[PDB]
């Protein structure tokens, strides 16, 4: 029971938008007034996870990449894969970007 | 804002609790039914308890919610099924009252022992001993004492008890703002709101009526081969005239009438389509029985068995020193977990079972992506319909040449068939006359229609009439004949058997025309055929979402039930009959000429 969803909320998410209130949900035209009483209750709810589950309920861990280019110089890059040297041979040499 | 999006919000949030507490008691009970040990029964009592005070609690708060501004049907389906108070709308002392009376049927059903007079030093159960006793039997008088020692023991430990459950009941209903408790019963076919698929309560016993005119012709011919043949095992105590005598029946009831199969044999010098020897010659283990269940399964077009069900069902009997229930069960635990409890013995009758619970599974699989308090059959039949279904497929002849437990050289001629078909008739037209007698019993004493002081008298005459059994000697109000069966004394509805034995039939003719079949009826095989599947799966993929009847139009098109498949189905059957009741007479009479 250590892992949480929110089930209820006023509106939907923005792209990319981290929400972690727990204020009670307003479902009722009375005030909540903090008691999750009739028509009032706490927006996260638990995924109850156990080993038996099938695959449609079973755990998902999941991690979300997203790449972005700023105008700040780009620093993340690929591994560049280096061909062993060869020398006393006429080659292209391609060395840090200079060809 | 409104009222219909809070219904939303509150449906979903009991959705959540809904499935994780309904996955705790159904693993509870699973572990108990596995595993017989006491701290399992303490734990299914306490998972119980959580779960009956989680509805009634989840009740209390559905009843503030009106249904009358609800226009969305599967909101307003999921309210009424969550609104229903059940025991809850009495007072506290008379649901207290009505659940020990309940649980006092059940200890004396299920420890009720009858036995000899004078040899007191051990006795005989019924579920052991009794049963076997009446299906394989051939003493008239043996059978007749222990018929009638059951019956007026039980008639008169449980004649008050069903006088006060009839009461309790009737005021629960009515208190349920129902007419009476046949009509709470028929509250499970009721179709409301829809235009053109309306069903109402009130309809459905002349639809049953409708549906019986047609049964009966055909139940008179089998009615009288059986007495035919029961004057070859009886010579002088049946009338040919009159009606069966009630402990010659093969049951304890006459529920169902399968185990006259010995005494009935159209062709006994035939041999049957048993094949129990092929599988044991070739080992076929359970799990391998279970791989070509699933093998059908996907060769109709279904989706396969998931990992889960692979690892957590046991199909096999543990050992000696782990108990479980012996009792074939398919089990919907929720969050797509699936199991079969199955003590598998390598017959063909638990191949058949296991293809019925696997179908029973397949159906709770389809049903997933619908809300927790519509996952179920539209109706009380669908369920075990569909399951009967793959039991018809699989005994076909083809069916078991396509597997290998069937040679190819075996021959297929027209008096196995007969006889198998008789078997077929023996266990599913028998039971409709006693099922629709019994079902009409008790909404007639829900009713208030049967006097009080009339009970016995009315019954037998209504055995009598409908089903063409007499009894032995004649019962007064001391005693409670009907109580002895099982559904009748711990509540359960009867007419699921009725209208499941209708949609089977109606199903098979659905996919067998779906499958393009150009044979006779009971040759048919929905094996690698993916449009009946298809079209099945459009039945089994709603639930109880949509009304039964438009459930019921998408397979067959036709809103209402119908009894036309079942007659075509023993179509040369019922010409065979017709054929050899010449010399015999069609009918009873209902004096007590036999007896
Ligand atoms: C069944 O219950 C007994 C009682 O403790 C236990 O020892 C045994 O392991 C259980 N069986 C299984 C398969 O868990
Ligand atoms: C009814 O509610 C369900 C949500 O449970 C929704 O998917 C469906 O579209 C609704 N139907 C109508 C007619 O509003
Ligand atoms: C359930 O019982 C309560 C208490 O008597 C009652 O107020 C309520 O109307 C009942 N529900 C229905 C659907 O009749
Ligand atoms: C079910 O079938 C799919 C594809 O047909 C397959 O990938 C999967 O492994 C099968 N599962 C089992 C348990 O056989
Ligand atoms: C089976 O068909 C043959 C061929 O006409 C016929 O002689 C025989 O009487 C039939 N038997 C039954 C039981 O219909
Ligand atoms: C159905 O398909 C399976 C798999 O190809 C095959 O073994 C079986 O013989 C087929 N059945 C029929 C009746 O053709």
């Amino acid at each position: 029971y250590n892992y949480l969803y929110r089930l209820f909320r006023k509106s939907n998410l923005k792209p990319f938008e981290r929400d972690i209130s727990t204020e009670i949900y307003q479902a009722g035209n009375k005030p909540c007034n903090g008691v999750a009483g009739f028509n009032c209750y706490f927006p996260l709810r638990s995924y109850s996870f156990r080993p038996t589950y099938g695959v449609g309920h079973q755990p998902y861990r999941v991690v979300v990449l997203s790449f972005e280019l700023l105008h700040a110089p780009a620093t993340v890059c690929g591994p560049k894969k280096s061909t062993n040297l060869v020398k006393n041979k006429c080659v292209n040499f391609n060395f840090n970007g200079l060809k | 804002s409104t009222i219909e999006e809070q219904a939303k919000t509150f449906l979903d949030k009991f959705n959540h609790e809904a499935e994780d507490l309904f996955y705790q008691s159904s693993l509870a009970s699973w572990n108990y039914n596995t595993n017989i040990t006491e701290e399992n029964v303490q734990n299914m009592n306490n998972a119980g308890d959580k779960w009956s005070a989680f509805l009634k609690e989840q009740s209390t708060l559905a009843q503030m919610y009106p249904l009358q501004e609800i226009q969305n049907l599967t909101v307003k389906l999921q309210l009424q099924a969550l609104q229903q108070n059940g025991s809850s709308v009495l007072s506290e002392d008379k649901s207290k009252r009505l659940n020990t009376i309940l649980n006092t049927m059940s200890t004396i059903y299920s420890t009720g022992k009858v036995c000899n007079p004078d040899n007191p030093q051990e006795c005989l159960l019924l579920e052991p001993g009794l049963n076997e006793i009446m299906a394989n039997s051939l003493d008239y008088n043996e059978r007749l004492w222990a018929w009638e020692s059951w019956r007026s023991e039980v008639g008169k430990q449980l004649r008050p008890l069903y006088e006060e459950y009839v009461v309790l009941k009737n005021e629960m209903a009515r208190a349920n703002h129902y007419e009476d408790y046949g009509d709470y019963w028929r509250g499970d076919y009721e179709v409301n709101g829809v235009d053109g698929y309306d069903y109402s309560r009130g309809q459905l016993i002349e639809d049953v009526e409708h549906t019986f005119e047609e049964i009966k012709p055909l139940y008179e011919h089998l009615h009288a081969y059986v007495r035919a043949k029961l004057m070859n095992a009886y010579p002088s105590y049946i009338s040919p005239i009159g009606c069966l005598p009630a402990h010659l029946l093969g049951d304890m009831w006459g529920r169902f009438w399968t185990n006259l199969y010995s005494l009935t044999v159209p062709f006994g010098q035939k041999p049957n389509i048993d094949v129990t020897d092929a599988m044991v010659d070739q080992a076929w283990d359970a799990q391998r029985i279970f791989k070509e269940a699933e093998k059908f399964f996907v060769s109709v077009g279904l989706p396969n068995m998931t990992q889960g069900f692979w690892e957590n069902s046991m199909l096999t009997d543990p050992g000696n020193v782990q108990k479980a229930v012996c009792h074939p069960t398919a089990w919907d635990l929720g969050k797509g977990d699936f199991r079969i409890l199955m003590c598998t013995k390598v017959t063909m009758d638990d191949f058949l079972t296991a293809h019925h619970e696997m179908g029973h599974i397949q159906y709770d699989m389809a049903y997933a992506a619908q809300p927790f308090l519509l996952r179920n059959g539209a109706n009380e039949g669908f369920h075990e319909a569909v399951g009967e279904i793959m039991s018809l497929s699989a005994a076909t002849p083809k069916h078991l040449k396509s597997i290998g437990l069937l040679s190819p050289d075996f021959q297929e001629d027209n008096e196995t068939e007969i006889n198998f078909l008789l078997k077929q008739a023996l266990t599913i037209v028998g039971t409709l006359p006693f099922t629709y007698m019994l079902e009409k019993w008790r909404w007639m004493v829900f009713k208030g229609e049967i006097p009080k002081d009339q009970w016995m008298k009315k019954w037998w005459e209504m055995k009598r009439e409908i089903v063409g059994v007499v009894e032995p000697v004649p019962h007064d109000e001391t005693y409670c004949d009907p109580a002895s069966l099982f559904h009748v004394s711990n509540d359960y509805s009867f007419i699921r058997y009725y209208t499941r034995t209708l949609y089977q039939f109606q199903f098979q003719e659905a996919l067998c025309q779906a499958a393009k079949h150009e044979g006779p009826l009971h040759k048919c095989d929905i094996s690698n055929s993916t449009e009946a599947g298809q079209k099945l799966f459009n039945m089994l993929r709603l639930g109880k979402s949509e009304p039964w009847t438009l459930a019921l139009e998408n397979v067959v098109g036709a809103k209402n039930m119908n009894v036309r498949p079942l007659l075509n189905y023993f179509e040369p059957l019922f010409t065979w009959l017709k054929d050899q009741n010449k010399n015999s007479f069609v009918g009873w009479s209902t004096d007590w000429s036999p007896y």
